[PDB]
């Protein structure tokens, strides 16, 4: 399959991708880009109501917490707390809204709009002098 | 004597001989597991459990190898410790042929006073006992301990240490 | 008003709150009990000692119902009623006894004996309180049936599962006594009946057929060899195979009839056809003893028949001695062959058919699979056929892993089965006639409208419904004469697979569940509690727990990990799969490679193309020059693009720089995506750091057999969470390469990396384009080898990216690789011996 030289390296590997799109899209979804189902941005997911109310506690899961406050639908705060990582320039620091939600006795965190993207609020809420 | 790891060569010979109810010296130790069993597989499926709960995981196909190579295989991720089921089996050795106020604790403390050998040495003469089974109810004290003193001579005589 | 109870054995405790006005009596039991109770130990791990407060509870209600009279109202009716009910509220959360069991194995330092002695007391229990399993249970198996979201097949094995198939009978007789005593005693009294009826019958039963007096007297019972011959075996694991279909309609209150109707279809592997007939008869509880009449009457005329048409003789001491210090079996009428296909087996066979005469002549009798073959012919000729086949193996402690693959001696076994006649031969062909003349005689038809589910039979895999002539004929026909072709018979569609046969673990269920492995079919072994570390089968447990655990789906790999399409809100179209969901670009990864992949230049290129590379370290020999090449990718790349790195294992001057660095870099954050450890797989306690302490998204390991594969899996199994990128690479890659090929050890293994959802399983070696990758990616690749389809989540592409504008490759170096013609997959071999298709394969340092 080495035959053409100095074809440029997205070239290729888009023409491989490519293939198989076009190969699914005929044989899985009736030769129709309308069928392939859409999400907001495609990534980071490890291969393992409007208005809610959480109360953190001393047993309560890390990973179940995140999970809650995230949401179902992938958007901004799907990321804001699943990504691991983000991004200062082109390095790659721990997510610091995972730090700060860490769930711990007394943090209460009120979602309100958690329906619609553009409008939701996740506030957090300690015992703050009392 | 010097404090020692129970080697695995030894363990997987304890293990085989006694689910197979023959001597320690009838299992030959360059021999495959199908080898020893023959067209019996009842046995072959409990065996292959008997190794995937003493050290986790095994090679693939391990019943179609010789246990020279399960041996140097296991070594390298075992580490002085009894696994999980041959600590019960030990337990059930001792509550069914050593007799009242016997307890591992006391055969312990006896054989680390009167023969001087610490807890991986402990191990190796408990498994030595295990493999060949009594089969007997030790009810006299004393003849149960000439039996451990006997598994611990067994012991001594296979690994070459004097005492 | 209740007065507490405690009851006690050492350590462990349990509270009953019993009636005052029935205290005093419930007061008698409870030293009597500690009387008979032994001696409390440490541990408890004696015999006939309570190991958890469930067992003694359980205890307790066994010596309870010891004394409880069923005809008579006893005195301790009142008090069993409580205790019983107090153990099913406190133990059995609305569960089934057998849960519990399974419950107290797993957690608790419970041997299979004490839980075998649980179900026992709870059972008699249930029956000596006058409370038979009337109320149907809310099985989750057979509510999921109810609803049509999971279709049941009966399977009944035969002969050559054990040689110790009578304690099967033992423990169902002791553990079940009074859901089936009545069955065996039926059964015991119908043979009886049938050797005082046949004219010649009690020559063949030389220490007759007190099958009661056996269960009753372990010391009375005859030797294994006297068992194992079919005149015996033959009813008897018919008896079992029913037993445990009874035990399994009782405990679920089901009559038969329910049970059979809740069944899509039944069949069975040689004999065992017999009784999935019988049970498509069956009916109510009142109509059961006709058909199972029936089947014990065709199995003993089978077992007579057959046994005076080909009555073992003793073998010459010369032959046994062979075998045994040859490491074979006692030679018996049918020799296994596993990890031979059928053409080679039926050549090896034509060999040993061509010297023979015709009445001594061997025949492949079961195809239990695409490569597990049983032939059946005289003991004497099977031996020829092992002498044979012994010359044609290479030892089983041979290193063949430095030899190329298509030059390999192939490794097989080949064992005798614990059976005592040639089943399915020409031998047994002078008893058809007299079989059917004696079925006739004892008025014993099967009947095709009588049959109410379908019964697939053992040679076409056709119902027997649809068969023209006698049924019962055919059913002869197919266990005496006619081979079994498993994977024809078992075409059906099923989620769930109920193994009643016998052998448990060791019987036709396993078998048929490595036939099935990967296309969503779960097999229970219905006659044996246990529990699979794997948990790949059920066991009896599943068929009557009630939670979720009784429903378990096996993995359909086609469905489980189907290639995708999905969209992001830009519009950009990607693959979906297992690898592209987690670093979100296509699943498509140029590796590591010296030196094509040493250019920051490069690997800038292709990351800024969108598409994951690693930069080799193996073109680098100190942390300074590697951290200035990083550096150059970094300026390179775009803001919140990554990349990942190669380090040779095999260079441990390159590892004890290289790791440090990356550690150092992850921790000043540098955009590290992953490492890739090539030329060999870490050690769990080296990978367990590399896992630990780097930093990374996940870690690229290439295994170059099945060793190494195996060596993944244990690094994946330790760390369940972090993913793990396990990318097999055939000897047909460009580089340093392997002697293996890219197919067979996949096969062997995928089934096993698909246990571990945190492999992302990626394909190298031979690909240059969509059209070669497809067939992996849609996973009908592996459908030419019989398989079932075995999807991959991404592939890697070496050799193909070499002539790209970005590779600094020298021109003239383009145009040289661009001249290579290549070679398909089967003959990459020859690089070995001289240059195929421009490529030579050549020793490194
Ligand atoms: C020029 C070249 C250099 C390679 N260098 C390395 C290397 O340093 N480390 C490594 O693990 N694999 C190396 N490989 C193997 C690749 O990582 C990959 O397994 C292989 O290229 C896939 O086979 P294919 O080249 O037929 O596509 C190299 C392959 C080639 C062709």
């Amino acid at each position: 399959f080495t035959k053409v030289i100095d074809e440029p390296i997205k070239s290729i590997m888009d023409g491989i991708h490519d293939g198989h799109i076009k190969k699914l899209l005929h044989q899985y979804y009736g030769d129709d880009e309308s069928k392939i189902p859409a999400v907001e941005y495609f990534g980071g997911e490890s291969p393992v109501e409007d208005s809610a109310v959480f109360k953190a506690t001393s047993s309560t899961d890390e990973e179940s917490w995140f999970k809650a406050l995230a949401g179902s639908e992938i958007n901004w705060r799907h990321a804001s707390f699943l990504c691991s990582f983000i991004t200062q320039d082109k390095m790659f620091v721990s997510n610091p809204i995972r730090k700060v939600f860490k769930p711990s006795q007394g943090m209460v965190v009120e979602i309100s709009n958690g329906n619609t993207s553009s409008k939701t609020v996740v506030t957090l809420s300690e015992p703050v002098q009392g | 004597i010097a404090d020692e790891p129970v080697k695995a060569s030894l363990l997987l010979h304890v293990l085989v001989a006694h689910k197979l109810k023959k001597s320690l010296d009838s299992i030959p130790m360059s021999k495959t597991i199908k080898d020893l069993v023959g067209g019996k597989s009842t046995v072959q499926n409990e065996i292959l459990g008997d190794l995937g709960k003493e050290f986790g995981t095994t090679p693939e196909k391990p019943e179609e190898t010789p246990l020279e190579e399960l041996a140097e295989t296991f070594q390298d991720t075992f580490s002085g410790a009894l696994g999980k089921q041959s600590s019960s089996l030990l337990s059930r050795l001792i509550s069914s042929k050593m007799p009242g106020g016997f307890t591992i604790t006391v055969a312990r403390k006896y054989l680390q006073t009167r023969w001087g050998l610490p807890s991986g040495r402990q191990d190796g003469v408990l498994l030595v006992a295990l493999s060949n089974e009594p089969a007997a109810r030790l009810g006299s004290e004393a003849d149960a301990k000439a039996f451990l003193d006997s598994m611990a001579q067994k012991y001594a005589s296979i690994v070459g240490v004097d005492l | 008003s209740t007065r507490p109870l405690t009851l006690s054995h050492g350590s462990l405790e349990h509270v009953l709150l019993v009636p005052t006005a029935s205290f005093f009596i419930a007061s008698q039991l409870q030293e009597q009990f500690n009387k008979i109770l032994p001696e409390p130990t440490e541990g408890f791990a004696a015999d006939d000692e309570p190991t958890t407060p469930a067992e003694l509870v359980g205890k307790f209600l066994g010596y309870v119902s010891s004394l409880v009279e069923p005809s008579k109202v006893g005195q301790f009716d009142q008090v069993l009623n409580l205790c019983l009910t107090e153990f099913e509220n406190c133990y059995l959360e609305g569960n089934d006894i057998h849960a519990l069991a399974a419950k107290l194995l797993q957690e608790n330092d419970t041997t299979l004996v004490k839980t075998k002695e649980l179900i026992k007391n709870y059972i008699t229990a249930r029956i000596m309180a006058k409370r038979p399993f009337d109320k149907k249970s809310n099985s989750a198996l057979f509510r999921a049936v109810g609803e049509g979201n999971a279709q049941l097949v009966a399977i009944f094995g035969g002969q050559g599962n054990t040689d110790d198939y009578f304690e099967e009978l033992r423990d169902l007789y002791q553990t079940y006594h009074v859901l089936v005593g009545d069955l065996i005693k039926f059964s015991a009294e119908t043979l009886s009946e049938l050797i005082r009826t046949t004219l010649d019958a009690e020559k063949v039963f030389t220490q007759g057929l007190n099958i009661l007096e056996w269960l009753e007297n372990p010391s009375n019972t005859p030797d294994k060899d006297y068992l194992l011959s079919i005149p015996i075996s033959c009813p008897l694991i018919g008896v079992i195979q029913l037993a445990h279909y009874v035990v399994t309609a009782k405990l679920l209150g089901f009559t038969p009839g329910e049970l059979r109707s809740y069944l899509k279809g039944a069949t069975g592997h040689s004999q065992g056809l017999v009784t999935a007939v019988a049970i498509a008869e069956t009916d109510s509880w009142e109509s059961f003893f006709v058909s199972v009449r029936k089947a014990i009457t065709v199995l003993f005329f089978i077992g007579v028949r057959c046994y005076e048409a080909y009555p073992n003789t003793s073998l010459p001491p010369s032959i046994l001695e062979d075998s045994l210090e040859n490491n074979e079996g006692v030679p018996s009428p049918m020799l296994s062959i596993s990890n031979l296909t059928q053409e080679q087996v039926q050549d090896y066979v034509n060999k040993t058919n061509s010297h023979l005469p015709a009445g001594k002549q061997v025949e492949i009798s079961l195809v239990n699979g695409a490569k597990n073959l049983v032939v059946s012919g005289p003991p004497q000729s099977l031996y020829g056929l092992n002498l044979t086949l012994r010359k044609a193996k290479a030892p089983s402690g041979l290193d063949q892993s430095r030899i190329p693959f298509s030059e390999r001696k192939l490794k097989f076994s080949n064992r005798f089965l614990p059976v005592a006649s040639p089943f399915h031969s020409h031998l047994l062909v002078p008893a058809s006639d007299l079989i059917n003349k004696d079925l006739v005689k004892n008025n014993v038809s099967f009947n095709a409208k009588d049959i109410q589910i379908p019964v697939y039979d053992t040679f076409d895999g056709s119902d027997l419904r649809v068969l023209s002539g006698s049924i019962s004929e055919r059913i002869v026909d197919c266990i005496i004469r006619l081979p079994v072709k498993w994977e024809t018979t078992t075409q059906f569609k099923a989620t769930h697979i109920l193994d009643f046969g016998p052998g448990g673990a060791s019987g036709l269920g396993v078998l048929t569940h490595r036939n099935k492995d990967g296309t969503g079919v779960r097999v229970i072994v219905a006659g044996t509690l246990d529990i699979n570390p794997d948990d790949d089968y059920g066991f009896k447990q599943e068929i009557f727990d009630v939670t979720s655990n009784g429903l378990k789906k096996n993995p359909n790999w086609l469905e489980e990990y189907h290639p995708k399409l999905i969209k992001n809100k830009s519009g950009k179209i990607f693959v979906e799969t297992k690898f592209s969901k987690l670093i979100g670009r296509p699943p498509l990864l140029v590796p590591g490679m010296t030196p094509c992949t040493v250019s920051p230049d490069f690997v800038a290129a292709t990351t800024n193309a969108g598409y994951t590379i690693e930069l080799a370290g193996g073109g680098y020999f100190s942390a300074a020059g590697m951290t200035a090449a990083i550096d150059s990718v970094v300026s390179q790349i775009e803001k919140g693009s990554t990349f990942g790195i190669n380090l040779i294992y095999v260079n441990p001057f390159m590892l004890q720089w290289g790791i440090p660095l990356i550690k150092e870099l992850r921790s000043k954050g540098y955009p590290i995506q992953f490492l890739t450890i090539g030329a060999g797989v870490p050690s769990l306690e080296v990978a367990s750091e590399y896992i630990e302490t780097l930093g990374l998204k996940y870690l690229g390991l290439k295994p170059g057999s099945i060793d190494a594969i195996s060596q993944v899996i244990n690094i994946a199994k330790a760390h369940p969470n972090f993913p793990i990128a396990l990318q097999w690479t055939g000897g047909r890659g460009g580089g340093h390469h392997s002697f293996e090929d890219a197919h067979t050890p996949m096969l062997q293994m995928y089934s096993k990396i698909r246990r571990h959802p945190n492999i992302m399983l990626i394909f190298g070696s031979g690909f240059g384009s969509a059209d070669d990758t497809y067939p992996y990616l849609t996973g009908e690749w592996s459908t030419k080898f019989d398989y079932p389809p075995m999807p991959f989540d991404g592939f890697l592409f070496g050799s193909r990216v070499m002539i790209a504008k970005e590779v600094k490759t020298s021109p003239d170096a383009k145009k040289c690789i661009a001249a290579c013609t290549g070679v398909p997959d089967d003959k990459w071999e020859q690089t070995y011996k001289k240059p195929t298709g421009g490529i030579v394969t050549v020793r490194s340092e």
